Parts: C-alpha cells; structure tokens; sequence
C-alpha cells in the first residue's frame, strides 16, 4: 500500500489505476466500508466526479477520522479486481527517536538463545534505518523489525529491531551495537554494551 | 440492524480443508448476492467468488476454480464457503459481503460486510509463549526516562494480549505487531517508558494471555546494574 502524508483540512485526489465500479475506505484492524458506487450514490465530502478521463476519488477536506487506506474496485469479464490502496497518514513536525538497548536476560541465556533488543521510540517520519555491529562486523539476515501503526494521540511511530543468535555464537563475541539514522538526527545514534558488563 | 455475522478463527494444517459461515440479519437474504474476499497479512484484497441468495448460482475466480465451493441455506439466511487443499499462502482474513440486489451498469457495491474470519495455515503445533524480562538499566535510560518491557517469544498461533500492572499502566505502552519466524513460531516485545526516579520503589509486571494454549503469565521486570 502506497503512502500519502497529509494535514487535517487538505483536499486529496486519488486516481484509480469504463471498468470502474466503486471506492472503499479501510481503517486498521477493521473491514472495508463502501464510499461511492456506479449507482451514483455519494451530499458528502467524498465524490467520484473529478473528470471524464480517469476515475478518481476526491476528499474535499480531510477530517480527523479520514486517516485510513482507500482503494477502488474494477471489473474485467465478470471478475472483480481491487486496485492497490493509498494509505493516508497524518503529517506532523519531525521528531527524532529516543534509542534504548536491552542485552539478553540471563533467563533467556539459560535456554540456549540470545536476543538483543533495540528500541526506537516516538519518531516522525516513519522512515528510519537500524544496523547491527557485532565486534565491529556489520550484520545482515539475523535480525527482525516491527513498527507500530501511527499513534492516535501524538502521530509518531515506534520500532523494535531484534538481533537473534545462538547462545554459543553470542558468547564468542564482546561488543553489541545498533546504529540509528533518521531525519531528526544530525549525526547517527549508536547504543552499545559489552557482554557480561 | 442490517448485518452479516461470520464464524470464529480457524487453525489448519497444509493439505486440509476449511469451512466458513456467514449469517444475514435485518434484510431479505433471497433478494441479494454474496461475495467472498480475502486479505493476506500486510496485503491488498483478493476477490474469491460470488453466489446468488435467490438462484444459488455461482461465479468463481479462475485462480481458485476447482478448489473453492460456495453454498447457501435460504431457510436460515446463511452463506457458506469451503476452501480445499490448503497451503501456507492461504493464511488470511476471509470476508463475506452483500453484493447487489437481484444491468451491471448501476452497480450498488459491496455495502454490508462481515467482521472477518482469520484462517492460519501452518505445519506448526500450538505453543504458549516464553516470557523474558527486558530490564531497565543504564543502556535503556537517558535523563529522567527509563525504558523497560517483556519479550513474548516463540508462540503459535496468533494472537497474544499484553497489559501492564493489571491495566493500571497504559500511558507510554507500545505492544509491537508479531513477526513470523523461520521456525513457524511468532515473536513480539511490549515496552513502556517510565520516570527513571521511580525504579527503586515502583513495581512493573507484564500480564501475558495466550488463549489458544491456555497460557497466562505475570512477569515482574526488575532493574539491572550495567
């Protein structure tokens, strides 16, 4: 799903990539809601009559409850297709992440595995980069990322990067570091520790 | 009061089959059609097929032809969907939607939707999570702010729920969406930021619930030195 950064009150025009049937809205964790159909139903701030060339959806002025993903429905020989969605996120001032690091607990080290957690808290925009170094060696393919949905109160995102090694591999090394780059940071942030310290 | 009510979450092994029901209410079932559409994790919507509440006649998508069957029960106002020869990529949320009064020029759209049915397809067996503390220390403290949390690891299937101090602690809490590992098990962390001055006197406990395995865990998270 494609992303558009907008402010409350902005006018938005979404183009559908005649075969057009309808426009839908979908909020996170919820089923889609019909907006407009060929029956020419929908007055409101949502309209499908932009122009007679391509099929578009116009939101005349975005309201606080309009931040969701929008997609069109089309047909091809009685076989429906759903165009790919446009996610509308709320735009706000740049906020740099607060960075925190958690070595593996001794409880996890009993069980033969070692996960190192790097937390990037309350940042904007969503685009942030995290890289792992183990004894000054750059890592790839042994970590996983997860990002929260945009916060309903402060409009920020939070991210976890989890490096997983076997206990045997974890004990063969000393320095563990995560390096963070983001729009709100003039220089990269490195959070690190020595194993056992 | 016009609504469609679907059956509960299902967990299936590859090669097996699944059956989902859709119960109509507050409208005449026989005068409308029913479409089935699925949504895979972090993906767009895929149309599966359509059935008439009047005729019982069907139109299936080419990809699913021979693998899917849709039926109707006009006496109980219920639509049914069966998906056979299940594979990992069939993991999705399945929706039924009211689709057209029973001349496609005046298309009414999919105007009423079911709550959705989650179907997980995997060779993994049910397993409760391993709950490890993410201790506040100097490495997770800057100024008067300390971060702490719980690592909820290696469980199957989704979902788990996490609360802090029996629901008394909600501000600053971030429970991350689960990631699926190469083992076929899920993993997530739940974190919270608190004043660093509170660490010596305030108790922090994460409450982890995993209904599929009947697991409940209350884990105390204690501060650590360096």
């Amino acid at each position: 799903p494609s992303t558009l950064s907008a402010s409350v009150g902005d006018r938005v025009t979404i183009t559908c990539r005649n075969t057009w049937l309808a426009w839908y809205q979908q909020k996170p964790g919820k089923a889609p809601n019909l907006l407009i159909s060929k029956a020419s139903s929908l007055p409101s701030r949502f309209s499908g009559s932009g122009s007679g060339t391509e099929f578009t959806l116009t939101i005349s002025s975005l309201q606080p409850d309009d931040f969701a993903t929008y997609f069109c429905q089309q047909y091809n020989s009685y076989l429906y297709t759903f165009g790919q969605g446009t996610k509308v996120e709320i735009r706000r001032t740049v906020a740099a992440p607060s960075v925190f690091i958690f070595p593996p607990s001794d409880e996890q080290l009993k069980s033969g595995t070692a996960s190192v957690v790097c937390l990037l808290n309350n940042f904007y925009p969503r685009e942030a980069k995290v890289q792992w170094k183990v004894d000054n060696a750059l890592q790839s393919g042994n970590s996983q990322e997860s990002v929260t949905e945009q916060d309903s109160k402060d409009s920020t995102y939070s991210l976890s990067s989890t490096l997983t090694l076997s206990k045997a591999d974890y004990e063969k090394h000393k320095v563990y570091a995560c390096e963070v780059t983001h729009q709100g940071l003039s220089s990269p942030v490195t959070k690190s520790f020595n194993r056992g310290e | 009061q016009v609504q469609l009510v679907q059956s509960g979450a299902e967990v299936k092994k590859p090669g097996a089959s699944v059956r989902v029901s859709c119960k109509a209410s507050g409208y005449t079932f026989t005068s409308y059609g029913i479409s089935w559409v699925r949504q895979a994790p972090g993906q767009g919507l895929e149309w599966m097929g359509w059935i008439s509440g009047y005729d019982g006649n069907t139109n299936y998508a080419q990809k699913l032809q021979g693998r899917v069957t849709m039926t109707t029960d006009t006496s109980t106002s219920t639509a049914y969907m069966e998906l056979r020869s299940l594979r990992s990529d069939d993991t999705a949320v399945y929706y039924c939607a009211r689709d057209g009064p029973q001349q496609v020029y005046y298309y009414y759209g999919m105007d009423v939707w079911g709550q959705g049915t989650t179907v997980t397809v995997s060779s993994a067996s049910t397993k409760g999570p391993s709950v490890f503390p993410l201790a506040p220390s100097s490495k997770s403290t800057s100024g008067g702010t300390a971060a702490l949390g719980c690592l909820v690891k290696d469980y199957f299937p989704e979902p788990v729920t996490v609360s802090w101090n029996s629901g008394a602690l909600t501000s600053g809490v971030h429970t991350f969406p689960a990631v699926l590992q190469s083992s076929g098990l899920y993993s997530l962390s739940s974190v919270v930021t608190v004043p660093s001055s509170s660490l010596g006197t305030q108790t922090y406990i994460c409450n982890v619930n995993h209904k599929p395995s009947n697991t409940k865990v209350d884990k105390k998270v204690e501060p650590k030195s360096c």
